[PDB]
DNA sequence: AGGAATCCATTACT
DNA sequence: AAACGGAGACCTGGTCTCAATCTGCGTGTTC
DNA sequence: AGATTGAGACCAGGTCTCCGTTTCATGAGTCTTTCCCGCACGAGCGGGGGTGATCCC
DNA sequence: GGGATCACCCCCGCTCGTGCGGGAAAGACAGTAATGGATTCCT
């Protein structure tokens, strides 16, 4: 049960006879269509109709994403046309017995040192609010960046202190990757467990498990070395791209989702961040030809 | 293949109906000219290209000058020209016509020569019957539009019913039929709702313009004449 | 009243002023107007012959589900239907 | 450089209230002769065109054919190059709108018109005529109002004009 | 009793104090408006609102015409706000017996020799058609003009024998000045006597008093000398323009119409044109002064 | 509001789903975003599509679209549907245009309850055939009876138009057929699919959560597409096939006759209203100035952007 | 549904291609479409904050007997109010 | 007697 | 005198090609 | 690789005065009757939206 | 009572119908012109 989350950039993609061929900048790749389960289409990538017809038959998930999935724009069908995860998700969100169960499960994942499952969620936001405030302060101490209180404005991105702009900019980079995987695997973005009422309610909830681990420290780190005038909005995006280059965060969350949904171990389908050129020796056993 | 009639002028068919066109325009201190087959009103700041087709009567006030070819160009549209001055209107102008059927005129002739016919129209006239610069602006706007529609359909301004004995006798009979109805309440409102430093000429004509379009008085011009003429 | 608009360019100056009797001129060789459907062809028929050399096109209120329909004659912006839908075609040189 | 000279005539002007009467065309390229013409049957002819050219129901039934097949053949042989003719933009507008009724497809051609380029060399008055333009370029032959005669007439007009 | 039909060409008009100021390049004119009854304006002339005002209050007549009346464009108020003529003109058309008498006088004005009292409208229409057919025929060969037929094309007049446009141009030429005079005099063209049901019904019943005398002799005259490749219409128009400059024809319409409308000789108002550069000698006693 | 940047706009600027056109077809052409304009690179020239007035932008065989081109279309909510031979091959869509999600939450809570599922399944079939009483039977024979009505309807229409029917029922999942009746009906139906595909994304409805049909990621479309396929596209499709002549691109002719049915049928006003009836959404003028909120079983929904530690 | 007309002189090319997603281009720098009162005004907010140093004007149906009201910002052809009737003012030399 | 000029009869055209 | 029309006059806003730089437009524990 | 910004060169076309040239583009010896075409008008109506009752909690 | 369910208008956009005021198109209205047959003259 392996899912291939192949990412492609600067490429024109079509088919020759029965396999997807990729005409990128520095060569041509001929990966078989069977392997492609989930495709990550980066910026400046072109798609041919015949390839779509070939990939439409295999149930491949097509998602238009930013550079290394930094930002999500549009999505196609789910992976292998499956919908089991979406159905289980719907059942869990509808009943409070399961609504609490997952809510504690995420909240516990944000408190590895404390088990607060038995305490009512009213103070959980208070307990969580202290944790992020603690995380904000200690991160500020490490990088010596002044921090008083996170203030922002959706209508006023440029104004305010850079750190809030940098922190806000890095967060949006995080939503893109996690929103890509949920659409490819078949999660409904609207059905949010903790957040509710917005089409991204799940996205802010699922990314909440990675607020305190990746996006916040990177934003503090890049803002510390950044000076006045530099467009931290793109600077934060580029470094968050670097943290996504390895794809370890891709594997981490793809296992957490069905873990959050109480999917049995047999149903734990794993996504492997296969790359056309970062896994040269890994694709050639399957019988793929490369052109330069 | 082309099958094209001669162009460069306009047949009354291409002109919109007397109802579709607007009520009136007011011009001051301008030199009217006809450039590139277009009527233009030239002010010191700049020039304006009036859409003569979509306007009924084009008033002209003190200190304005009009070229000959402009009058010719306006006559093609058939829009009436009225020279508005201080203390009431001064002199009138008109094209030739807009409708080629003289039925209303012929009926107008029948109703004017027969004395008993005049009494019928005069009695029919009565049924739908029931600060100086401000009231004057309302009158001339009323006079101009009613003259244009009368001249559009070929009706004779000379042949009046009550106001008689002058070349524009019919206009003075049809215009005052609506004077006490629309303009008077509007004129009273201008005097009550007035302020110093405001362009009375601009403001008074602006409100009278709204009253005419809101009240569908232009709609009533054709119908009231048609029913009064049994056409 | 339904709205119709006519554009002009590279046409004799007489036409560029003639339409001003009917249609206001926002900018160089563009016009707007509110005429009955009967008046539309009469203005266009004049434009069909008084045009001379140049380029012109017209838009107007239409019963197509977009709301407008396109008329172009000897224009680099050819109008081509897309299943009963007006679109502008710009052939490459 | 390939062009098609198309000449057609309707029973009026309105899109929904009028119908195509005759269709004939010739491609004017490389000087090879493939002269084609067609006719449409009908039962009602307006008096004005009747007096101008002469069209009757008997003629349409004895010679004219079905609208759909004639239009299909037209779309078949006009799919390669542009459509050119005298005052041809107005005719093409109506003809393409007619393809909408019968669903011929998407006509893709440049709407360029021969008459507009002819008017340029004078730009004197606001009205021009066919026999005015033809005599200006040494085309003494008058209008036969038929498909092939007008086709060769416009062919000679294109040879003489050559603004393209 | 006295009416002045002044015709100004190629000049502007204003006032200084109480008289119009012709702005021709040749000089400066200050004709008082007290003696002015009708004011004809030719092409290329200007008139100001401030100049017009005195024209209205003195009861003059402002009439826009072509070159000395070849075509009519627009008019204004008639003489001295007097409707004594249209009112009498009104009561004649409505009464058939009056219409019989007026129509009969129209024919006897064209042909005093023939008896007309027994005739009716159809008789007058038929007899006139017989007469003009004879007049067309006899005069055609007098000028060595091959006249195939009189065909007038209201849409495309260009195609045809040179006489047709020439005759049409000659015909429409007279229609102009007669319309301007009758509008200045104060009779609407709607009230026809023989012709009816048209805007110019009265014109087509009045112009016939001079069609056989002015139009046809000059129409064939230009047609006889007409050359190939020329606007016969323009040449005919030029010749008709020269004929109109003499005011002797103009003196007829003012006289004939007054007689035609049964106006008593005491009430008849004779008129004559007053040229600006040709009647200086006689206008000097009237108060007209000239400056160069 | 915020600054306006070339290529992006909010939902307030965009017109509602009911004030938009049907669809476009493209064949043998390339799609690109040049000068911040969605464009089609056909054989002869280019054309700029006003995507805001586009419900869905269909893609035939031999078409290409770049990544940046999809982004522009995704901002305005236009679905992307690839319809080649054998019916549609793949689907694509962007963000939900509407900011509220109350339509989506009702769909999830309704689908779990079989009693709610059964009543909606009876409500959905009532609109298909109001003349019948179906408030008793259960799912297993809805497919039989809805299917029987569909099969019988197809047979009668085919006989009337005189077009022979192979008896193969339209299956969007791997459609098969090459005879002129096939692509006549297949192209007609996928036109209905495109408008439905966008509106479920436009209103924020999960495409894979359907009642009658389950087991694939586009189930909900199939359930609601059937609400009009037997009433709109099938009558039109067979009409085209009957009048179809030899050597003519019937796909074009068929595609045109759809829109005439679409506009006259008042589908957008009807179809959007029908989704309300199926979801039984109460009528109320919700301002929803606060779209997102935090779930609170004890106390309704608490807002966001607040540190609850103090 | 009131008609909308858009003209553009010396405007950045980004807006010229971006606004095609709402209107069709009958002529270069000239755009037209059929929106409501709300949508059209928001499209003004787009052009007003991206034209910069440029020229743009619009017309839309209104409750005037001429049938439309003029809208203009930073354009050579200004608009002058003649007793409520919107007419094109063109400055001269 | 026959044609031909004339006249009348007549349709026909302006 | 006005106005058109042409032949000049030179105007410039748009189209196009060319590197160069970029992958993108950013609230959800802000009060 | 697909896309945007900019600098660069381009230039057709809008605009200008000057110059020449027109004073305009062309029917109605007869109206009357019966036609045709129209978009005009009202008014019929659907159709829901809003409003108003019952129906269900 | 409130929400939920089943029905109340209004009325206004929408559709359609006649229909009216315009076409155009013929068909009337008189004496001559022109053609041909009867009459008369001529071979």
């Amino acid at each position: 049960d392996r899912a291939t989350f192949i990412y492609i950039e600067h490429a024109k993609i079509n088919r020759v006879d029965s396999a997807v061929t990729v005409a990128e900048a520095k060569g041509v790749v001929r990966i078989p269509a069977a392997m492609i389960g989930v495709l990550l289409l980066g910026p400046g990538t072109d798609i041919s109709h015949r390839a779509v017809e070939l990939l439409g038959d295999t149930g491949t998930a097509l998602v238009w994403v930013g550079e290394q999935g930094v930002r999500y724009y549009a999505s196609g069908r789910a992976l292998a046309r499956s919908t089991r995860f979406l159905v289980k998700q719907a059942e869990l969100v509808t009943n409070e017995r399961s609504r609490l169960r997952v809510a504690r499960r995420m909240y516990q994942m944000r408190f590895p040192t404390e088990d607060v499952s038995k305490l009512t969620m009213q103070q959980l936001r208070s307990h969580e609010g202290a944790r992020v405030r603690r995380k904000y302060r200690e991160l500020s101490k490490k990088y010596n960046v002044p921090w008083k209180k996170r203030v922002y404005n959706p209508d006023d991105f440029a104004g305010g202190d850079p750190i809030n702009q940098a922190l806000s900019a890095a967060h949006v980079a995080l939503y893109g990757l996690v929103h890509s995987v949920v659409a490819a695997l078949g999660l409904s973005p609207g059905l949010g467990f903790v957040h509710t009422g917005h089409d991204r309610s799940f996205i802010y909830d699922v990314a909440d498990l990675y607020k305190a681990e990746i996006t916040v420290p990177i934003a503090f780190a890049v803002a510390a070395e950044a000076e006045e005038g530099q467009d931290i909005g793109q600077l934060a995006r580029l470094r968050t791209r670097d943290a996504f280059v390895d794809g370890k965060i891709l594997k981490r969350m793809v296992k957490d989702l069905q873990t959050l949904l109480e999917i049995p171990e047999e149903g734990q389908i794993e996504a492997e961040p296969l790359s056309l050129w970062d896994d040269k020796e890994k694709l050639v056993p399957y019988g793929v030809n490369y052109s330069e | 293949m082309a099958g094209p009639i001669i162009a460069g002028k306009s047949e009354s068919s291409e002109l919109p109906r007397v109802e579709d066109r607007a009520t009136f325009i007011y011009i001051e201190h301008a030199k009217i000219n006809r450039v590139d087959s277009a009527v233009t009103v030239a002010e010191a700041k700049g020039v304006v290209r009036i859409p003569a087709a979509m306007i009924g009567v084009l008033l002209l006030g003190p200190g304005t000058d009009i070229s000959h070819r402009a009058v010719e160009l306006l006559g093609d549209t058939g829009t009436a020209l009225v020279w508005v001055g201080e203390q009431g209107v001064r002199y009138y102008a008109s094209g030739r016509a807009l409708a080629r059927s003289t039925r209303f005129l012929v009926k107008q002739a029948e109703l004017v020569t027969n004395e008993r016919s005049r009494l019928r129209v005069a009695r029919r006239m009565y049924q739908m019957r029931f600060i100086n610069q401000a009231l004057s602006a309302a009158h001339v706007a009323l006079y101009g539009l009613v003259h244009s529609v009368v001249a559009a359909l070929g009706l004779s301004p000379g042949l009046g019913f009550v106001h008689t004995g002058h070349d524009r006798s019919f206009i003075y009979d049809v215009a005052d039929l609506y004077k006490a109805e629309i303009t008077v309440p509007i004129a009273f409102a201008v005097a009550a709702e007035a302020e110093e430093g405001q362009d009375i000429g601009q403001l008074a004509r602006l409100r009278t313009r709204d009253a005419f379009v809101d009240g569908k008085i232009l709609k009533r011009m054709v119908k009231d004449l048609q029913t009064l003429l049994e056409i | 009243m339904p709205m119709t608009v006519i554009t002009l360019k590279n046409v004799p100056q007489s036409l560029r002023g003639d339409l001003t009797r009917w249609m206001q001129e926002i900018a160089t060789g563009v016009y707007v107007g509110n005429f009955n459907s009967r008046i539309r062809e009469y203005l266009w028929r004049r434009v069909q012959e008084t045009m001379g050399a140049g380029e012109a096109s017209m838009c107007f209120a239409a019963r197509n589900e977009l709301g407008y329909d396109f008329l172009t004659e000897n224009a680099s912006r050819s109008v081509i239907d897309y299943d009963g839908l007006p679109l502008i075609f710009i052939p490459k040189e | 450089i390939r062009y098609v000279v198309i000449d057609i005539e309707t029973d009026g002007k309105d899109a929904k209230r009028n119908h195509i009467l005759e269709i004939g065309a010739i491609r004017c390229e490389d000087g090879k002769e493939t002269h084609f013409t067609a006719l449409i049957s009908g039962d009602a002819v307006p008096p004005s065109i009747t007096k101008l050219t002469g069209i009757t129901a008997t003629l349409l039934q004895k010679e004219g054919q079905e609208e759909k097949k004639v239009l299909t053949a037209f779309r078949e042989f006009i799919g390669d190059d542009d459509l050119v003719g005298y005052h041809v933009s107005f005719d093409i507008e109506f003809l393409r709108q007619a393809f909408k009724k019968y669903g011929l497809g998407y006509l893709k051609n440049k709407t360029h018109d021969l008459l507009r380029i002819v008017k340029k060399e004078q730009l004197f008055q606001a009205d021009y005529k066919l026999e005015t333009s033809l005599q200006s370029y040494g085309i003494h032959k008058k209008v036969p109002h038929r498909a092939l005669g007008d086709a060769e007439l416009v062919k000679c007009l294109a040879k003489k004009l050559n603004k393209f």
